[PDB]
């Protein structure tokens, strides 16, 4: 069965035919930091602002081509994104379909990671069979880049394509960074109301509210924990 | 000419200005990240800038050759401009350091200002069953010819299994040398009239 040729005949896409640890994630939950979140329009912040430095960044920039106040790559790779990285640390940097695959890479280079793993978010069209100037193919997929500097799943994640104007990243990468048990300190650059959660910090130019204090985030990290993974249980006080 | 024709040869050593220019161009190198393999600056020498006019090249990556790859593509004159990506499944359909990994990536660049390809037909995902190792699925050759019916295509490091109509297949696990084209003919006996490819 050629689903290449389906599609072509149909308009059915071929991953319309794919086929089909809670005690870890209670862990995660137990050791989750409340959510926290604040608005700041990252063009015009100092992002050294946000502390301390964080184990994992999420940097979810509104492309344009999401669009079907927009990010071009010449700013995104302007970000200083290495003055907030903890040395030992990682990134995961949604790039779209585009440029971005190329562009994205550099931006890693930029702020000091190299690329350990490419995550596709393949888009499927089962409730509704049937343009880049440059582009050879029908674009149905997103990459999200992870990085890593200093020293269970999938690389995979299928839904249905949501509605036009719905801009939104699949919950699913949110899954797969926190089982990586990378540690707490998770920072989402661009992150909306709609896109908090706990154990991040989101920062974004359209949240509504913003409830970020560095003293008080810092005190989540304060000594005996320091350097827990974000997969182990909570240590004891008093 | 319209049937499979290919060369037992080191990729390395091959003039390949003697087989013309082709509408599309696709490899599978072995990159050095079960056979042998290719050191990154024996790949950035390829000689791929002589293969093409207007087209493009389709450059299967993985790993470091996701970098690596990329670089070589420029180096030799082409843009990135797609990305394949093949979900390799068993017979039933299900998919088979940090991350399991369940795709493989081909790189798909652009020369020139190539005319008259039927760009848009296919999508940029393959859903197709895995065979024996490094064997890539067939479905590629399809969108190829799809984008570009009956032009000429060059294959490098290709396997016997490889060769198709409309294609020339390069590799040396190929099995002697079969050219039909009268074209190429000429130019392989100027070039190599002993029928030796050496240095
Ligand atoms: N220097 C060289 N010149 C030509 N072929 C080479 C080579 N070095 C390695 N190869 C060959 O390149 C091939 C890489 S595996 C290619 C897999 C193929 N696309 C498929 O679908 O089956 C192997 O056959 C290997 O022997
Ligand atoms: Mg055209």
């Amino acid at each position: 069965n050629d689903y290449c040729q389906h599609f072509v005949d149909t308009g059915h896409r071929p991953q319309n035919f794919i086929r089909d640890i809670r005690l870890k994630d209670e862990l995660i939950a137990k050791s989750n930091t409340p959510p926290m979140y604040l608005q700041a329009d990252i063009e015009a912040f100092d992002i050294r602002e946000l502390t301390p430095k964080f184990d994992v960044i999420l940097l979810e920039p509104p492309l344009e081509e999401y669009y079907r106040k927009c990010w071009t790559w010449d700013d995104i790779m302007k970000l200083e994104i290495d003055e907030i990285a903890a040395p030992r640390s990682f990134i995961f940097l949604w790039c779209g379909s585009g440029e971005g695959l190329d562009l994205g890479r550099v931006c890693l280079r930029k702020w000091g990671y190299r690329r350990c793993e490419d995550i596709c978010w393949i888009k499927t069209n089962k409730n509704n069979p049937g343009l880049d100037p440059k582009a050879v193919f029908q674009r149905t997929k997103e990459h999200c880049l992870m990085g890593i500097k200093g020293t269970v799943d999938i690389d995979l994640i299928i839904t249905e394509e949501p509605e036009i104007g719905n801009i939104e990243k699949p919950v699913e990468i949110f899954h797969i960074i926190e089982h990586f048990c990378l540690g707490r300190r998770r920072l989402h650059l661009f992150g909306r109301d709609s896109t908090i959660r706990p154990g991040w910090l989101t920062v974004g130019p359209t949240l509504t509210n913003s409830n970020y204090n560095a003293e008080t985030y810092a005190s989540y990290f304060s000594a005996p924990n320091s350097y827990l993974t974000g997969c182990t249980e909570e240590i004891e006080r008093l | 000419l319209f049937p499979p024709q290919w060369i037992c040869c080191d990729i390395r050593y091959l003039d390949v200005s003697i087989l013309g220019k082709f509408a599309v161009v696709m490899a599978d190198p072995p990159w050095d990240i079960p056979y042998g393999t290719l050191t990154d600056d024996e790949m950035r020498r390829l000689n791929i800038p002589v293969l093409q006019d207007d087209g493009f090249l389709f450059l299967w990556v993985t790993g470091r050759a996701m970098e690596l790859g990329r670089e070589c593509l420029n180096l030799w004159g082409y843009e990135r401009v797609d990305e394949i990506i093949w979900v390799k499944t068993n017979q039933l359909q299900r998919i088979i350091h940090w991350l399991n990994h369940g795709k493989e990536h081909c790189l798909v660049g652009v020369k020139g200002n190539p005319q008259g390809f039927n760009q848009g037909l296919d999508c940029d995902v393959i859903v197709a069953e895995v065979r024996s190792t490094s064997h890539k699925p067939d479905e590629i050759y399809g969108m190829i010819e799809r984008l570009s019916p009956g032009t000429r295509k060059i294959e490098l490091f290709g396997r016997p299994h490889n060769v198709q109509p409309n294609w020339i297949t390069l590799g040396n696990q190929l099995d002697g040398i079969h050219l039909l084209d009268p074209d190429v003919v000429a130019r392989f006996k100027q070039r190599y009239p002993d029928g030796i490819i050496s240095k």
